[PDB]
DNA sequence: CAGTCCCTGTTCGGGCGCCG
DNA sequence: GGTCGGCGCCCGAACAGGGACTG
């Protein structure tokens, strides 16, 4: 067997474990013909070699159809090998995005063929890549081969190819520094600001530099004229857009179908602004079977129809211009949902997106807005390596009030206010000093861990009082209920004294939404008030009326 | 032609496998230029996917510095080689460094590139350089010499370092020199003028052996932040409730604190804004508690075998308080920072500056870096903290969310 | 005192989408 | 078909760790 012009990556097994010894699956007669036809061809080209009984290893093998072609692809079930092979550190850290490309005079795209089959495998490792090819007769012993290249289906093949490919491009990129080469597996986006005459020269020079190592660049996949098909997009000299997306039109929707729907809906949200998947993801909660038919809710059918109406109109993105600033603007779409658009010129969106993670049981719009900004910041640094300037639907004074008074560290990069309702604001402000002339409520609440019963109430300085029996509750729910009572039976200005750190830690965070209905009722009463002062005192210390109301709600 | 010191991980532990976070453009261009240069000087060499280990890498600019500096987050590797630099080749900590009038820090990380690293250990120093928009796959490297920011580097170079410092330590015996990570702390009681001169004498004393910085500290002017009670002449119900809550919380530190007579003033169900006169038994319980807060806590002392822990509280208006301890309520040191860079506009910058100042103080006093309890969300911190880091070391930290309770450390 | 449990947050396992 | 790797989303489950309470 000849030596492959590319250097080979040394691969070991994990210490203490031997190669795989798995029996072959029964294969359909149509797949056996496709395998023997491809086996016998790769052995002629020096890619697989025969092995005798001295190789005690074996692994299953099968074959699937190629997309839009009569050819078949050979795949090996290395699930037992991959467990015992050494761990690899992948060199693909993410996926390129067209919004990060710069306008170049000339653009060329090519795709080498049978990529993994042009890179050798380590010599000392070929013994563990042994497999059997079952013949048309079950009594025939079968032909046994071993791989000489990267087997399609092995966990080290993508890692090894990307690193081997980068090593071959380095001498070209070192000699041609002004040539931009976007390398993602076997596909090379090549662009330059050189004239179209000296462009094609450097293209041919690469196609020969790649040929010297056994990498063929067929003219069938060569692309010299726009539009270019790169990474699932359509690259034009001035704009770009995703390749057409097709949503299922199922009359009876199963859980898996929504999952394929949602997954697609996401894929689109990167350029199609305004995609909402709130009510559609509400169908995937608490469900167990992937094939369990599920009826669409009224809110989900409306959300789907809107999304189908957005996919009808054509949308497109632009490219990154380093000379002009990066801008990102966010809007408040649904409760718990956010969308954004990244652009440099008005209405010329580089890309869009959405953020909707519900973080925590109690939160407000300001928290979710800060979480959204951070998600955009990281994503932007991935694609453009810089933080965009932000246009936020929150008043400057609103945000200044929040971050200065919040006990956690919080910050937003350079941003400016945009008057696009609905505006994010704080729905209530707790006073910092007790209110003069306001009734003072000493609240407390307790419950029994066994009976699950408790009381909650208050005592005021004007003699007012209340105690309410509560059934199927906890100590925390009662202390919260006691505060809800004080808010109900008080005027517009009220001073409230509690001994519950749990209740005080939730309210001081100024939440406007909560997963608990009792908190939402407390929020609704807090918005109706003009001035509210909360205070904490240690319990069981005989403090004010907090000890008098502790003894009333004791049982 | 130098012999390599053999190093091994701690028993029963694999190398670090931490993913590389996304980097900005100005950082990637700085790492490329440095790494290409370090590759040309043989300090590093390219590797492949067969190495399953990786460590994050980013770049910084020290205070009032224009040149970028390569920095590696070897916190995970240092945890997995802890027995080497503490048991076999430990460095003593001078208890007099914190008593000097002026201490200066010197980046000596460039000297570690003169000593080759053990061949079998180079596999764990692996790191990956990302590209913008993932144009190219990860450009991986590994170290061929003593890496900057690794705890095992100053321990191997210690024998060589002592011989370089001996001619200067003999001429200047009263000067204290400590070495932590890639920095060298030189403290002296000399006047500020002749102090900086002796620094330049050292700087040239290290240039002749094959090695520059300048950050002055004044550990003798370091103050602590005690717990203080208000000196009001007219006390309202609310004032007394806040006072009792604060005294009740402070009782976990000073067992001698009592709130019996003050709680007696809070018997009736009174309005918060109502003024209450302090009884004779309460004015004495208040004055006695002010004196107990003047006394030092009983039974507090540093334990070298225990990990340091630091808590930070945002007090607003550019105010930040901190406490260092090993056992709860046994605070080795307290303090407060104000008017740091980014005050009144940026809270992550202030929190980043506060961690660096606290860590620097912990190195001068005990020679250890504390584990921080940061008052910030995890996602907020991990997004911006690298944009304000100006130090060659990186402490450990965790994220807490304690609502304020009774403002115990700041009035 | 040490054990719970009430609550809240994080990490992870598993489904699509996409790319080669 | 029921291969690999990368990234993204959504969900529940498992695990975690703090606070108040009674044995």
């Amino acid at each position: 067997v000849p030596i492959s012009p590319i250097e080979t990556v040394p691969v070991k097994l994990k210490p203490g474990m031997d190669g795989p010894k798995v029996k072959q699956w029964p294969l359909t007669e149509e797949k056996i013909k496709a395998l023997v036809e491809i086996c016998t061809e790769m052995e002629k080209e020096g890619k697989i070699s025969k092995i005798g009984p001295e190789n005690p290893y074996n692994t299953p093998v099968f074959a699937i159809k190629k997309k839009d072609s009569t050819k078949w692809r050979k795949l090996v079930d290395f699930r037992e090998l991959n467990k015992r092979t050494q761990d690899f550190w992948e060199v693909q850290l993410g996926i390129p995005h067209p919004a990060g490309l710069k306008k170049k005079k000339s653009v060329t795209v090519l795709d080498v063929g049978d990529a993994y089959f042009s890179v050798p495998l380590d010599e000392d490792f070929r013994k563990y890549t042994a497999f059997t090819i079952p013949s048309i007769n079950n009594e025939t012993p079968g032909i046994r081969y071993q791989y000489n290249v990267l087997p399609q289906g092995w966990k080290g093949s993508p890692a090894i190819f990307q690193s081997s490919m980068t090593k071959i491009l380095e001498p070209f990129k070192k000699q041609n520094p002004d040539i931009v080469i976007y390398q993602y597996m076997d596909d090379l986006y090549v662009g330059s600001d050189l004239e179209i005459g000296q462009h094609r020269t450097k293209i041919e020079e690469l196609r020969q530099h790649l040929l010297r190592w056994g990498l063929t660049t067929p003219d069938k996949k060569h692309q010299k004229e726009p539009p270019f098909l790169w990474m699932g997009y359509e690259l034009h000299p001035d704009k770009w857009t995703v390749q057409p997306i097709v949503l299922p039109e199922k009359d009876s929707w199963t859980v898996n179908d929504i999952c394929k729907l949602v997954g697609k809906l996401n894929w689109a949200s990167q350029i199609y602004p305004g995609i909402k998947v709130r009510q559609l993801s509400k169908l995937l909660r608490g469900t167990k079977a992937l094939t369990e038919v599920i009826p669409l809710t009224e809110e989900a059918e409306l959300e789907l129809a809107e999304n189908r109406e957005i996919l009808k109109e054509p949308v497109h993105g632009v490219y990154y211009d380093p000379s002009k600033d990066l801008i990102a603007e966010i809007q408040k779409q649904g409760q718990g949902q956010w969308t954004y658009q990244i652009y440099q010129e008005p209405f010329k969106n580089l890309k869009t997106g959405k953020y909707a993670r519900m973080r925590g049981a109690h939160t407000n719009d300001v928290k979710q807005l800060t979480e959204a900004v951070q998600k955009i910041t990281t994503e932007s640094i991935v694609i453009w390596g810089k933080t965009p300037k932000f246009k936020l639907p929150i008043q400057k004074e609103t945000w200044e009030t929040w971050w200065t008074e919040y006990w956690q560290a919080t910050w937003i990069p350079e941003w400016e206010f945009v008057n696009t309702p609905p505006l994010v604001k704080l729905w209530y402000q707790l006073e910092k000093e007790p209110i003069v002339g306001a009734e003072t409520f000493y609240v407390d609440g307790a419950a029994n861990r066994e009976t699950k019963l408790g009381k909650a109430g208050y005592v005021t300085n004007k003699g007012r009082q209340k105690v309410v029996p509560l059934t199927n509750t906890t100590n925390q729910k009662t202390e919260l209920q006691a505060i809800y009572l004080a808010l109900q039976d008080s005027g517009l200005e009220v001073n409230i004294v509690t001994n519950s750190q749990y209740a005080l830690g939730i309210i001081q965070a100024q939440p406007d939404k909560s997963e608990s209905e009792l908190v939402n009722q407390i929020i609704e009463q807090l918005i109706k008030k003009e001035k509210v002062y909360l205070a904490w005192v240690p319990a069981h210390k005989g403090i004010g009326g907090n000890e008098q109301v502790d003894k009333l709600v004791s049982a | 032609p130098i012999e390599t010191v053999p190093v091994k991980l701690k028993p029963g532990m694999d190398g670090p496998k931490v993913k590389q976070w996304p980097l900005t453009e100005e950082k990637i261009k700085a790492l490329v230029e440095i790494c290409t240069e370090m590759e040309k000087e043989g300090k590093i060499s390219k590797i492949g996917p067969e190495n399953p280990y990786n460590t994050p890498v980013f770049a910084i600019k020290k205070k009032d510095s224009t040149k970028w500096r390569k920095l590696v987050d070897f916190r995970e590797l240092n945890k997995r080689t802890q027995d080497f630099w503490e048991v076999q080749l430990g460095i003593p900590h001078p208890a007099g460094l914190k008593k000097k009038k002026s201490v200066t820090v010197l980046d000596v990380g460039d000297a570690y590139f003169s000593v080759p690293l053990d061949e079998d250990f180079r596999k764990y120093t692996a790191f990956t350089i990302p590209s913008i928009n993932n144009e190219t796959p990860g450009i991986r490297y590994q170290y061929n010499v003593l890496p900057q920011g690794w705890k095992g580097s100053p321990a191997i170079f210690q024998s060589s370092m002592t011989k370089i410092l001996e001619p200067f330590k003999k001429q200047n015996p009263d000067i204290v020199i400590y070495q932590y990570m890639d920095d060298l702390y030189v403290g002296s009681d000399l006047e500020i003028g002749q102090h900086r001169t002796k620094i330049e004498e050292l700087r040239q004393h290290l240039l002749r052996w094959g090695l520059w910085m300048g950050y002055e500290l004044h550990p003798d002017k370091w103050t602590v932040q005690p717990i203080v009670l208000p000196e009001k002449d007219s006390w309202t119900v609310n004032d007394i409730q806040k006072l009792v809550g604060k005294l009740n919380w402070a009782s976990q530190i000073y067992p001698g604190i009592k709130v019996r007579q003050l709680s007696k003033l809070l018997r009736g169900t009174k309005a918060l804004t109502e003024v209450i006169p302090l009884t004779e038994e309460a004015e004495l319980e208040l004055a006695e508690n002010r004196e107990i807060l003047k006394e030092p806590v009983h039974g507090v002392y540093y334990d070298p075998s225990k990990d340091l822990i630091a808590e930070i509280q945002k007090q607003g208006q550019g105010q930040w308080t901190y406490q260092i301890y090993q056992e709860p309520f046994k605070n080795l040191k307290t303090g407060k920072y104000a008017r740091m860079r980014g005050a009144h506009t940026n809270d992550v910058k202030q929190l980043t500056e506060a961690v660096q100042k606290i860590t620097t103080e912990s190195i001068v006093i005990w020679g250890k870096t504390p584990k921080f309890k940061l008052p910030i969300q995890k996602e907020t911190w991990e997004t911006w903290w690298t944009e304000y880091w100006q130090a060659t070391w990186i402490p450990e930290w965790e994220f807490v969310n304690t609502p304020p309770l009774v403002k115990l450390w700041y009035q």
